[PDB]
RNA sequence: AGAGCAUGACAUAUACUGUUGUGUCGAUAUUUUCUCCUCGGACCUUGAAAAUUUAUGGUGGGGACACGCAAACUUCUCAA
RNA sequence: GGUACAAUGGUAUGCGUAGAAGUGUUUGGCGUAAGCCUGCAUGGAGCUGCCAUUGGUACAGAUCUUGGUGGAUAGUAGCAAAUAAUCGAAUGAGAGCCUUGGAGGACUGAAGUGGAGAAGGGUUUCGUGUGAACAGUGGUUGAUCACGAGUUAGUCGGUCCUAAGUUCAAGGCGAAAGCGAAAAUUUUCAAGUAAAACAUAAUUUUGAACGAAAGGGAAUACGGUUCCAAUUCCGUAACCUGUUGAGUAUCCGUUUGUUAUUAAAUAUGGGCCUCGUGCUCAUCCUGGCAACAGGAACGACCAUAAAGAAGCCGUCGAGAGA
RNA sequence: UUAUAUACAACCUCAACUCAUAUGGGACUACCCCCUGAAUUUAAGCAUAUUAAUUAGGGGAGGAAAAGAAACUAACAAGGAUUUUCUUAGUAGCGGCGAGCGAAAAGAAAACAGUUCAGCACUAAGUCACUUUGUCUAUAUGGCAAAUGUGAGAUGCAGUG
RNA sequence: AACUCUAAGCGGUGGAUCACUCGGCUCAUGGGUCGAUGAAGAACGCAGCAAACUGUGCGUCAUCGUGUGAACUGCAGGACACAUGAACAUCGACAUUUUGAACGCAUAUCGCAGUCCAUGCUG
RNA sequence: UGCUUGGACUACAUAUGGUUGAGGGUUGUA
């Protein structure tokens, strides 16, 4: 999960996390929160397991 | 570190300005991660320190490139509207003084035969 | 309404974040006068007219 | 996938789970539900429009030739 | 004529943190009176007498204005519509509530007080925490208050199409604004081209856009999952749109396996020729008397037809659900 | 050319362009210019009148704007563009001659600044805008020259006046 | 020490009175500056902890250059970035989101285009 | 070719040129 820019259209978020984190994406879903911030549930592929990617990001 | 100075940023190249731009971008991305994951120092307050550090690499890159366009749009009439003297709208239109005070040949000929003489009166 | 526009959802979002209290350090600044929040709305007592 | 689900017989302590059986017949009347089809009536009242889509027809024009190499925006089947 | 208030000009070698203004008061007074001086108490930084000149200059009333307060009244005001709760337990500082769970008596009675949506609302949802205020009794609870979280789509909607209508476009008009016009204005105002020849050449003007989360309109369902979301996540099985790719309506008589008979083979006919391999002809699919059928079998434009495309009351029959 | 049958030309009236270059809308409100224009009120009623050639409405500019160098006064012994103040003057006039209204010349000040066209026997288009090329020295809707390149211009551009 | 009447004292309720004043108002002076080079205005975003106001525009409570020359402060954190310059002013550089006269068409829509240049995935 | 991403542009009215032009509107060498 990320919080993204309010004007990022899901081909941004798919292309953002490729450039930043050297991964590939299965699917992106997208929300706009009731405080007004766009979420993006970035489901990775089956190869890039998200725990090896989460602690390299910095989160647990 | 050293506070990144615009004075010392200006002596760099085009490559080193945008290669210093991404690595300060990458710090702010990592400090953005660490703000909400419970950054263990009482603050890694390099948020504002690198937030304004990239503003100046931007400022220096942007005025190293507008000062270069002003070097190319020397000698050309019809320079861009941004490399062209926004004074006020009223001042830009109002007869550029090189012909606001040009004169008819009839008035240049009344000008050169009776100058205001310079005199004094009393007995 | 549960079908809103993008523009009513952002004006509803901004009035949602503006519905916090005053932080309590703000009453610790020097010569401070702000005591409560004077622009708190409830959802049930004052309506937004949006 | 005795799938899954649900009812149900045990077994396994949170010790990070397995398992045996069932799930079958018949026939009502729902003028009171929803759909589908039929066939009507009232009216000096006759009960929308457009994108969209298809079939046909037409003049030209396109292709196709056997001693076989083919084809097919192919109104066919599949794949990325 | 006199007295209160505030100022300005002079004046008092005025007063004042050793306590000014103000206020309070059975301190003592003075004045016919308006009012004044004084003590003490509170108060904490300014103020008074005189001469002149003044002015936003004196309050009991205006169903005066602003604010505060009293009775009435702690109440015979009242908190009585929608049947109704009771037991025991736990928590707690305190329990009839909403706090919980158990048992139990009841009600809504499905045209519901059940379960979902549209307007509207906007975080009220949810978890944890909770102290005042609020919940016209209480409150340990809350749609309250603090903190943390939560809304996932090619298939559901919007978005696309028009309706009634609307906004604009220079015929116009008006001093203009603008018509509370509806312009329908407007030399070629619009189309068309695997795009041409003694005009390239055939054709059309109501311009334009908006206006339906109930009309029209491509495509998805189940099982599972959460403190909080699901036709959106997960698993499983499909589908639509667009763009490429692959397979696959034309695997002959001659003559290879084969002497012809044939076999590979939607598959030839003709005439002669040593037969023919010589020569020549031929495939934009077949079947059925028909109603029509099959896996495909000339969307490149014109033309016509149909679908979209529809009301209301009834109705035999069928299936579904119950 | 033009039996609207081969061209060719040139003008004139009009088009078109996501052509090159440019220009314009909107804001403010105190003053300013152009417009449109009431009624309360007063007249002890009320219609003309008054309020008012004003509130409101509309449009357009500038640091001021408008005005402005006589188709003006006077009747003198004559004055001499505009605008502002003083006075004229609550006057002359105007008015249900009621309510009311109401200027100007002269005089005294402040300030002072004057001019340009069209139209004649100017008597060689004697002019201008682009664009390009030399080449000056703002970051120039500039400076000069060259080609006088393309156009405006004889349905009249400059100079004189 | 029922209640009542009246007075003062003490406590309350209330917020007059007086004394204050980074605010009004009135008079005068100097000056002349918006916008298609996108104004005024609107909207939403932006702070280590911020809701408002104030400031600003993804470079987002700032900003180049200058001036001055040690702070800023509610709390941290850093100032080894005077001693090659904090914080402030100043502002001439760069910049300024969606809008708005608002200009591809619309807009109770973050809706629908075109033309073009590039990159990022076939060949 | 292929989908994405970023950028430049695409309003109207006008002036002057440029460029393409219309008109049996006047005419002309043939």
């Amino acid at each position: 999960v990320f919080l993204t820019h309010l004007r990022a259209n899901k081909n941004h978020v798919r292309a953002a996390v490729r450039k930043l984190y050297d991964i590939k994406v299965a699917k992106v879903n997208v929300l706009i929160r009731p405080d007004g911030q766009k979420k993006a549930y970035v489901r990775l592929a089956r190869d890039y397991d998200a725990l090896d990617i989460a602690n390299k990001i910095g989160i647990i | 570190m050293v506070k990144v100075k615009c004075s010392e940023l200006r002596i760099k190249d085009k490559k080193e300005l945008t290669k210093q731009l991404d690595e300060l971008k990458n710090e702010l991305l990592s400090l953005r991660v660490a703000k909400v994951t419970g950054g263990a120092p009482s603050k890694l307050s390099k948020i504002r320190v690198v937030r304004k550090a990239i503003a100046r690499v931007y400022i220096v890159m942007h005025q190293k490139q507008k000062e270069n366009l002003r070097k190319v749009f020397k000698n050309k009439k019809y320079k861009p509207l941004d490399l062209r003297k926004k004074k006020t709208r009223a001042i830009r239109k109002a007869l550029s003084p090189r012909d606001a005070n040009r004169k008819t040949l009839k008035e240049i000929r009344k000008r050169s035969v009776f100058p205001q003489r310079k005199f004094a009166v009393k007995a | 309404a549960a079908h809103k526009s993008f523009r009513i959802k952002q004006k509803l979002a901004k009035k949602l974040k503006q519905n916090r209290s005053v932080p309590q350090w703000v009453r610790l600044r020097t010569g401070n006068t702000i005591r409560y929040n004077a622009k708190r709305r409830h959802w049930r007592r004052t309506k937004l007219k949006l």
